[PDB]
């Protein structure tokens, strides 16, 4: 149902946001959002410090 | 905490949610000598 | 093998293989002036 699929939605968003990426992989751990967007500096090759 | 482990970018005022804290230099028992 | 592009962890007896060698040190030159 679209309730439910939508509900999917909200999980992958939520533990993409709060979870980092890890919730896909392991188990999901709560990490700032601000330190997850320097890491993903970090990935695509600019210094987190930016 | 040592330098080793990090880069000293700009000062204390751009950055969010920083904490006081201090970093540990691996030369000062070497500079002793 | 100098310590600028290698680090240190725990103790010498958890490893395997290991080999007997001294790592060299590029902080000894300076330190005698
Ligand atoms: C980190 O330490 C510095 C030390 O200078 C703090 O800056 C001052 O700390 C004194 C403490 O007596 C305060 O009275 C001042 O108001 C602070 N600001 C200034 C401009 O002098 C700084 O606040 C500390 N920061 C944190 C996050 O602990
Ligand atoms: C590297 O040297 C150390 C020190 O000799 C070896 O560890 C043992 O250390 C004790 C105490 O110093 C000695 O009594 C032993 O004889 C040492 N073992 C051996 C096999 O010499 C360590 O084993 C050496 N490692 C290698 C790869 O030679
Ligand atoms: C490694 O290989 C050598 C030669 O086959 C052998 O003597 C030794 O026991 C092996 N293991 C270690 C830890 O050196």
């Amino acid at each position: 149902t679209d309730e439910m699929i939508a509900q999917y939605t909200s999980a992958l968003l939520a533990g993409t946001i709060t979870s980092g990426w890890t919730f896909g992989a392991g188990a999901a751990l709560q990490i700032p959002f601000a330190m997850q967007m320097a890491y993903r500096f970090n990935g695509i090759g600019v210094t987190q410090n930016v | 905490i040592t330098t080793d482990n990090t880069f000293v970018s700009g000062n204390c005022d751009v950055v969010i949610g920083i904490v006081n804290n201090t970093v540990y230099d691996p030369l000062q028992p070497e500079l002793d000598s």
